[PDB]
RNA sequence: GAGACUUGGGCAAUGUGACUGCUGAUCAGCAGUCACAUUGCCCAAGUCUCUU
């Protein structure tokens, strides 16, 4: 893959 | 099936067994599994030891008249020496007979067994070397017990003593046998002093500083551990003390 | 401290009752349940004063690590006016002859260390369960299977059944496992293991609100994508290590000890190659795992651990193969940084560089990390923060711990507030990257957690519970939860108000974690319904049940002065025996065992031979038990060893190498029994 | 061959699609009794009842 | 004893639909020892009587 | 006996669901023993020098 593809930048903590 | 070609030992030490299991014995290192049929040979190396000793001391005291118990002790202490006796043992190839298995242990007795194919398997007169294998000359000392109970006779073991012997006897005897490190101290112009030793891993040094000729040299010796440090140190310095006077 | 210290309106009642009866408390972590055991420490001193035959008693306080035994040792020191004895099995009273205990035995009012030392010295008759007041236990959950709390247990049941000593266990976790289910069964075991009822908490408007000051932490998780493609470079790197491993195999060392299968059913690798192997694996697993900049973290800890162990490599064969090992791991770093920079040509600004070089090379799940760090830490003051994270692999900490110092200095809103610190196990790795000792240091890194120098802790369950650490705020949990008591301990650490609790999971993966973590919610639940709820009964005198507990395991053998013989302390016993005798370094001292065959076993025993296995000891020829010993016919072969090492010891006991106190004899005990055959004649002068 | 017939509802249309309903007088087979919802939740969602 | 006595008659319908001679004679000895046990068991039944 | 159908019986193949023990590999956490190393307290002991 060459480069790791990038996780979503926005992203909040879900509360179980 | 443990005694592989003892006949071979029995030639080189000259003796005849007439019961083996007593040669097995003393040849069962702690170290050997497999056999469970003898003993260890600390049991036998514990009477041996005073075999030899009184053996040895009796004939220097009979023989070696014209010198002073102040150095016939001396002379008994280095003809009864573990370095004298592992050299000893090199010398007829007993190593081969050893049975025992262990990793650094062999491969100690390796690396000694080389260097004294290099010295020619006679005594350094004390050894440079590494380090000595003092269960080398345990087994051989043991094995002279091991030849008494086989036979229950104190001349015949002092027969193979002094075959064994012969020429350590007659070095030991003309020569001066051994002071050493001691000697150094008290020389005419060598004053020694020393730092302490530091071991790592298998190597070890000390600062040697001592005087020589009239001058300050510091030498530096391989070796194994802090005190056998201290001791390559004396040996160079004894190296380089000899040199200066040849 | 002081006496300022006021106990709490559960604490008062809970000591109260403590003093009628033996139970084991069960409190949340923090709830001060240590304190009323102090108190309850404080009501059982009558006879701490006096000496032992004047009538005179002490207390036996009971932890199982050394870390934690000196922790509350001060602490109990520093909160009473008694003096309280510490002693831990490396502190060296292993060596003590009998005066030189009884001196600590009549100079302490109360004593603490581990449950080694406590439970042997209890078998070695310097003191009697009926020489006791009252035994304090804590983190009781502990007690199962052969763990030494249950032995010492044992002790109260072979010993007498009058005037015996009191036992309270202290623990905030009643479960050790997944066997959550069927709680009741083993809420019962624990009753019946410390013959005691637990009591807990009631009274729900006066008195938890009041212990809920342990407050407990809300809970929020991150999910993440899988990663599925794999590199090119890696298979390169993985071919590299199995024909390395290839030549490893086939090259040849002397002799090595045969480490065989626990169970004795086939042979193993020879334990170093068994440990650089397990160093590779351990790598690989890094390397996949958490990509390719967190391996080029872990290659250099490779290199540094290769290298000391060939310093340390006393045979030069065994510096071959290091040295070997070293070549190939810098290989592997010279291809890992290649690729690092190969990306970095483009962009020219160092510390951005460096960060999104970071968040490049990096699996998701660490760079979801990171931003997670970034957007929860959000550049505010170093002082207040103090965060902790869970990994599981022990190396996984110390990579971690570098690739949180390289990004640190790669945000300068986080290069001034985090300062992150690592600390693992027992087995210590150390923590430096360029050679042993590269400084000498005196601070440990727990030490500087508690100090404000590291606001950041990478940790195993090694500092999960026990140790006292201040009420954290910011917990993270990395790699999947694994259990119920950790879960549990981790969240109970997470004291502060509104503190928080945080754990990540795949995308895949999430769903999963549901139900363990709505189980793990309902074990906590229903214990407490239950224990609300429980029969009302006094101290389970069940003794019916209670020597029905322990009876279907070999019965311990006792002998005259009153010395017992635990026999799941058969194989330490045997063992240290072993480590008696001089040797050289490969001179085995262990007994190589050897599982008898089928065939062998009705050759030498009954009928009964074909249906339950055998297992025989060797001992090596310094040892003057010669002929071997056969052990009794067991059904698996743990009870077969158990049986077969018992029988072994009873046999060099009657032989006198084991002594009265179940301890192999000194050159002390040779000289004494000498004494009054070959030295007589210096006692006329006055000396022997 | 329950879910395995029940595994063909996806594959094929999954409009205009026969009523199910499951009939029983106990849920679980085997030693895994332990939490029952749970187990109970994939016999839901397998039989999309 | 009834055990016994019920391995006989599976043994024996194993012979008739045994094919070849080979396990033919494996289906005799078994018999053979079947019934050197049960008349074993029933001395052992007697001895009481 | 065969072709087919009805019922039953015999054998075989393969698969499915559940249970009890037995081990294997990996990983974390804990205890104990032995040994080595650092320097010091350190007395014994011989040698040697000074000297007592
Ligand atoms: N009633 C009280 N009186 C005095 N100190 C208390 C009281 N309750 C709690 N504490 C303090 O709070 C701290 C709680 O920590 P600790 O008791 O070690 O937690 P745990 O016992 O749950 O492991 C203790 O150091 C204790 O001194
Ligand atoms: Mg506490």
């Amino acid at each position: 893959i060459d480069r790791y593809e990038q996780v979503s930048k926005d992203f909040e903590f879900i509360k179980i | 099936g443990f005694l592989i070609n003892h006949y071979y030992l029995e030639k080189n030490l000259g003796y005849t067994f007439k019961d083996r299991r007593y040669l097995l014995q003393a040849l069962t290192h702690p170290s050997y599994p497999t056999n469970r049929i003898t003993g260890s040979y600390q049991e036998l190396e514990f009477i041996g030891n005073a075999i030899l000793d009184f053996l040895i001391s009796a004939y220097i005291f009979e023989n070696n008249t014209k010198m002073n118990p102040g150095a016939l002790t001396d002379l008994r202490s280095a003809l009864v020496n573990n370095t004298t006796l592992a050299c000893i043992c090199v010398r007829h190839r007993l190593h081969f007979f050893i049975l025992a298995e262990n990793a650094k242990l062999s491969e100690i007795i390796s690396k000694f067994v080389n260097f004294q194919e290099s010295q020619g398997h006679r005594v350094t007169n004390m050894s440079t070397n590494v380090d000595v294998p003092k269960a080398l000359g345990d087994v051989l000392e043991a094995l002279i017990a091991a030849v008494y109970l086989d036979c229950r006779d104190l001349q015949r073991t002092w027969e193979v003593i002094f075959n064994l012997f012969e020429p350590e006897l007659q070095e030991f005897t003309r020569k001066v046998p051994i002071n050493h490190i001691r000697q150094l101290v008290e020389h005419k112009h060598a004053k020694p002093v020393f730092s302490s030793p530091i071991v790592e891993g298998e190597t070890v040094m000390v600062s040697c500083q001592f005087t020589c000729m009239e001058k300050t040299i510091k030498v530096y010796g391989f070796g194994s551990n802090k005190d056998q440090a201290k001791l390559s140190a004396a040996k160079h310095a004894l190296q380089q003390l000899s040199k200066c006077d040849a | 401290e002081d006496v300022e210290i006021k106990p709490r309106g559960y604490q008062l009642r809970l000591v109260d009752h403590l003093t009628k009866s033996n139970g084991i408390v069960y409190l949340p972590t923090g709830s001060g349940k240590t304190f009323v055991a102090i108190l309850v420490l404080k009501r059982f001193s009558q006879d701490f004063d006096k000496p032992i035959e004047s009538g005179g008693k002490r207390a036996l306080f009971m932890c199982n690590t050394v870390e934690l035994a000196r922790q509350q040792a001060m602490a109990v020191r520093r909160c009473t006016n008694f003096k309280v004895g510490f002693y831990v099995g490396e502190q060296g009273v292993d060596d003590w002859t009998r005066g030189m205990w009884s001196d600590e035995i009549k100079k302490n009012q109360v004593l603490v260390g581990t449950a080694q030392v406590f439970l042997d010295m209890v078998t070695q008759t310097y003191v009697a369960l009926s020489s006791l007041s009252v035994v304090i236990i804590d983190e009781c959950h502990h007690g199962t299977g052969h763990h030494p709390f249950r032995e010492f247990m044992r002790l109260f049941t072979i010993a007498n059944q009058t005037k015996l000593p009191r036992v309270v266990g202290l623990t905030g976790v009643l479960i050790k496992g997944n066997e959550i289910t069927n709680v009741a069964t083993k809420l019962k075991e624990l009753e019946i293991t410390y013959r005691g009822n637990i009591i807990t908490v009631s009274d729900t408007k006066e008195m938890e609100n009041v212990m809920l000051y342990a407050t407990k932490p809300t809970e929020v998780m991150v999910s993440f994508p899988h990663q599925e493609q794999v590199l090119t470079v890696t298979r390169l790197i993985s071919a590299e290590i199995e024909k390395f491993y290839v030549s490893l195999d086939l090259m040849n060392i002397g002799v090595q000890p045969i480490r065989r299968s626990k169970s004795l059913q086939c042979l193993r690798d020879p334990s170093k190659k068994s440990f650089v192997k397990q160093l590779f694996n351990d790598f690989l697993y890094q390397m996949k795992e958490y990509g390719i900049y967190a391996a080029s973290i872990a290659i250099i800890s490779l290199i540094v651990e290769f290298d000391i162990k060939r310093r340390q490599a006393e045979t030069l064969s065994v510096k071959l193969m290091h040295r070997t090992a070293l070549t190939l791991c810098e290989k592997i770093r010279h291809l890992l940084v290649q690729k690092l920079q190969d990306m970095t040509y483009d962009d020219d600004d160092d510390n951005v560089n460096t960060e999104e070089v970071i968040m490049n090379f990096s699996t998701p799940k660490v760079q979801r990390f990171l931003m997670s760090l970034k957007v929860s830490f959000a550049d505010k003051d170093p002082k207040d923060i103090c965060c902790l994270v869970f990994v599981e692999r022990r190396y996984t900490c110390k990579c971690i711990y570098g690739l949180l110092l390289n990004y640190i200095q790669s945000t300068p809103e986080l290069r001034n507030v985090l300062t992150p610190q690592f600390m693992v196990g027992r087995n210590n790795i150390s923590p430096d990257f360029e050679s042993v000792l590269e400084r000498k240091w005196q601070k440990s890194a727990i030490q500087q957690f508690r100090d404000g120098n590291a606001n950041l802790m990478i940790c195993s369950s090694v500092l999960e519970e026990g140790i006292d650490v201040q009420a954290c705020n910011h917990v993270f949990i990395l790699d999947p939860v694994k259990t119920f008591n950790m879960y549990v301990q981790s969240k109970g650490r997470a004291r502060t108000t509104e503190a928080k609790f945080v754990l990540f999971t795949a995308d895949k993966e999430r769903e999963k974690t549901i139900q363990q973590i709505y189980q793990y919610r309902k074990a906590h639940n229903d214990i407490a319904e239950y224990l609300k709820d429980r029969v009302l009964e006094k101290t389970e005198p069940e003794l019916y049940e209670i020597k029905g507990h322990f009876q279907d395991d070999i019965d311990p053998f006792t002998n005259e002065n009153g010395a017992v013989l635990l026999p799941n302390n058969a194989l330490a016993i045997l063992h240290r025996y072993c480590q008696t005798i001089p040797t050289d370094a490969f001179g085995f001292v262990i007994p190589w065992f050897h599982v008898l065959q089928e065939d062998e076993r009705d050759r030498i025993f009954g009928v009964s031979a074909k249906g339950k296995h055998v297992i025989s000891i060797n001992m090596p020829v310094n040892c003057m038990l010669r002929d071997t010993i056969y052990s009794d016919p067991m059904d698996n072969v743990k009870t077969a060893k158990i049986s077969a090492a018992f029988k072994a010891c009873k046999v060099l006991y009657s032989l006198g190498e084991l002594n009265e106190r179940f301890v192999p004899k000194t050159l002390k005990e040779r000289v004494a029994s000498i004494a009054d055959v070959h030295f007589e004649h210096w006692n006329k002068y006055g000396d022997s």
